[PDB]
């Protein structure tokens, strides 16, 4: 896989639906199934990777078959470049290595499909010298999502702005924090 | 966000209301083309010339503002200002686009 | 218990209220209950076995202090012949052993309630010489349920049919694939 | 902390809202956080404990900075004096020790918000000579809450007419069992 | 008021077309654009050529009318023609693209 | 249908993904105008360049399809990408894009 | 699911009806009974004969197929038919009745 | 329309009730099956005799008028009555149970 | 209340199965015809037997619990269960089905 | 829940009335409070005594037996009863006044 | 009906208020309790003092009458008056309030 | 606005809570009242003790506020607090409660 792999994914409402998606897409291009799983609160979350080339195959296939416009696909994404520090969160939870500076800014960001979240969070990390700490998926939460970075106040606010620009209407909420607490620290 | 369009008579003030455009932080990119043939009545009689087209980019709450300035700025006493809204954008460039302003 | 235990299920609304059913048909017969749990979104399901007899009158207490129509009861079942394969997965999650035929065709099977799963899947089983693969119970998903099953592309195309006509409305979504790939066979 | 520690509880619909008020509250004061995190069905629950007063400032700038009244926040609580019994239970979840008398009563308490649920436990075990034996905290049941007691009929419903005094509207449902089985004993 | 948009293969047809649709008080202004490459698949395979684009404007009345009078008049058999109506305007240009026509 | 807007800082590149674009059928025609100039803040400086622009038609079911394929090939990081859907159009070309795709 | 219910003069014929019927994969079951007394008013006289009755089962999709095609083989000319709906059914016969056709 | 359903203890005072019930013009026809055993716990005790059954049609406007002609002639003082309403029927029987009332 | 409508392939399970349902107060009457052949395909080859079909009354309360019982005990695994609900009932019957339960 | 308020002449008379109040279930708490002065016009003339006045606690459901029970037991002819609801309260209390009633 | 709740600083001075109320036929009953400590900051430094306070009865209609009574009549500039309506109150009173007044 | 009643067992403890509810910018004004006496029953026996009465004044905004901070503060277990909202109010004092906050 290219060092930044493209990641595609795609939510649905049916479990088979994403077992049919899966199929198909494994029929027109030799890409790597990184995850197939029926997610809170019951939906079906497919994760890939590949050649960007294989990955817009797998992505033909996939909605050739998915019945797009018939209401049983919500959202779908995809990045061709996935920043080389999303990937260590990428495959499991690897908590982040201890606060280093405590002079630090903080925001959290929370969306409401899991696609919007990884674009956001990629461009987000695009822009500028900050540091991602945590972020969740779609489990226990009913499809939900949410990650947070730190940095210093004036990046942030940049950040903040580009983040409002990106998500529109599936914002739900973001924030920003100055100065966090020692008692925080780790026990976020 | 939105589209701006615009012509100027002559390329060199387009490049002016650009670059003063772009100095206070009102904009994010600017587009132009030249060689634009104007025909039109005039007292009742055809014309031509050569003239330039300038096209814009900005978010849908900086519009009104873009099109008051070029009204404060532009030479010409009535100036060509045309408003288009994409139907949709990718979030790359809507990120962006709040990016460079 | 017969080598097919009778098995009973009921899925209430009401914690307590499956309390107070526990406790009656444990005083109507002496069966034998396998679990009492509040289960998701916050159900209580009762599973017991015993003699035909015995879960019978089991059955008079329970929907006699259920209060049967009233609406705190949502769905209940029983059967008489549980067929043997069923009963490795009745108790834990054992994953089969693997596939050992590559030539297979496979299901998946999708429903609102605990009990027309396991009814249907219990004919299923009793038309065709086809294999169980997976199967998951109303945890996490919000009472619902789902199992898979494989075999030969015309009985599976029978089961297709019989697995209709007994869940009618309350089947969400059937499936068929004729060749599943290498990349899933145990990955499921 | 006392032997009785003060406990605040707040219940939230956001995550970031939770950061904020966490951030806040340990800049008022010193308290010690026992839990911060999202709960079911995404709600966010924040548990603490100090102190009377230093627990009153953190509930001082908690709610200064929650929004009140705009309809972010759901439910609150706080208690002076945990009954020792509580406080096993709090941590993790300790099974009690086996049954040691075959003829008590038992009942079955379901609310609708965690507040609650521990407010009138704590009344119901300042009652009587009646034992806690489970409960369950908002996980996987979208938010709800459950406890059980047991003891003598007698004083049992004493404290069934406590616990729907004490609920009000926010009582689902409560019950007594006179007499219950072997079969469920431990098997709860 | 809404936006006319065509293209012609050569520059000096195109300009026919404008006078020719002037002539007749049918528009305000017209919006010619020169150099574009056309790429198409033909019988199955690939072309190019060196065209012009072509803009316009009237008021929402007169749009079908144009309309009329470009496939009366153009070329081609099937001519290119795509209707655009800006979503806002100011009240000066709509007054001034009553002005001219 | 709806429109398809993009930019390329080479036209050779923009040529490439015009080609492989059109090489699996995602697309019935494609469109190009060179010479472009780009002015904008880069670390507090002015710029300016001279790159591609480029249009595209396509039928509203077939949209996220070539938004998905731009996202996979375009050369820079963050690539240009503008949506526009017509009001109108003739049902000649209605049949005309349903044809060529 | 439905019922459907008929009469025949013979229990011969009655069987030909039911074979004809069930070797067109139309229905799963069929019910006979014999020995029927059926005493009617006849140009204002009493009569009583002696003949069968005869139940069906079907679900609820073919209940038109099977009484198209009773009326299409039954011998005399006004034929008795009779629709029944259960009120509910163990999912184990609505399995059945759907194996069996 | 609609179905009356009951039961006599002797075919010869099944075959009264019917015969009196035709005679007054409040039905079109008649339906009787012998050789049923009843079985009940009497005092505790179990039992078992050999009755008949009887069924009737009608149409839904007479049904209460057959009703109460039957409790007003049935032997036994709490008599067996049970209605039922068919769910379709065909037009032509329709027709003739109007016929032949 | 509601009808309850079975058959067993044997005129003494029947009994037995009757008898078992009177015993537990499920039921105030129990009904029983014999002599009933059943045709089917079987392995695509066509069968025909004798057997007894069972008919029941209750009231709307107990009709699950009725089934529930009849489940538990019925011979064969997959066992013939019907329900029927009459439209109308007489209030005596209503009262002498409420009577011996 | 609700508060009901109420005076009387005496101290001994107002601990009687909560006394008997208190035996028979009706309550959960008392509260007086003595040294009153009592200012009113009298066939046109001005007052003034000495007595006690008297605050009450119950839940709503018990608010009009206790206004009974006062009604039936106070000395004087035409009595003093108050009633007023809180607004909030803590679930504590509204136990604990479910718990000694 | 209503409760209007006031304070005076001296027991002399609220009962002037009181007697000049109740001579204009404003009022029926009149409460007052003394012994009042009053608790607050003044230019940021805590205070204690001993005062009384007075409790009304009336009807709904009379309410702003007394309450504009007050204001005229109060000592302090910023007179302290609360209103509170009774949830429910005995017909004898509501008939004994409208005959004092 | 609204109102805040609650009861301490000692005089010096409500100035306590009083003084340390003052302190924190969360009230305008503290009332209380002395020798009150508490009677109910203890284990079925009669008691009377001497205890003092607090009423408190905020707006409606800070009722909440100053609930919470009199749980986390006052003596006894299971505090009394009682909340009751005026009617009506004059503005002067709806502007001096809002002054002292």
């Amino acid at each position: 896989d290219p060092e930044r792999p493209a990641l595609g994914i795609l939510e649905l409402s049916s479990y088979a639906r994403g077992v049919k998606v899966a199929d198909a897409a494994l029929k027109a291009a030799p890409v790597k199934l990184l995850k197939c799983e029926p997610v809170e609160p019951g939906r079906a979350l497919i994760m890939l990777l590949g050649e960007p080339e294989d990955v817009a195959k797998a992505m033909i296939a996939a909605l050739d078959v998915a019945g797009l416009g018939s209401g049983n696909l919500i959202d779908y994404a995809l990045i061709p470049e996935i920043h080389p520090q999303l990937l260590p969160f990428l495959k499991e939870y690897k908590k982040s290595e201890p606060i280093k500076d405590p002079n630090k800014a903080i925001i959290v960001a929370e969306v409401s499909t899991v696609a919007a979240a990884i674009e956001a969070a990629d461009v987000a990390l695009r822009l500028a010298n900050v540091e991602l700490t945590s972020m969740r998926l779609a489990e226990h939460i009913g499809g939900r999502a949410s990650f947070t970075l730190i940095g210093d106040k004036e990046d942030v606010e940049k950040a903040a702005r580009a983040i409002r620009g990106v998500a529109g209407e599936r914002l739900l909420d973001l924030e920003i924090i100055e100065k966090p607490v020692e008692a925080l620290i780790g026990n976020e | 966000m939105a589209i701006i369009e615009t012509t100027t008579p002559t390329e060199e003030e387009a490049k002016a209301i650009a670059k003063k455009l772009l100095e206070n932080r009102l904009i994010a990119e600017a587009i132009i083309t030249p060689a634009l043939t104007k025909i039109y009545r005039e007292n009742g009689e055809i014309k031509s010339e050569t003239v330039t087209r300038v096209t814009l980019y900005t978010e849908e709450e900086n519009v009104p503002k873009a099109v008051t300035y070029i009204k404060a700025i532009h030479p010409d006493p009535i100036p060509p200002i045309i408003v288009i809204t994409p139907t949709d954008a990718n979030p790359a460039y809507k990120g962006w686009v709040a990016f460079e302003t």
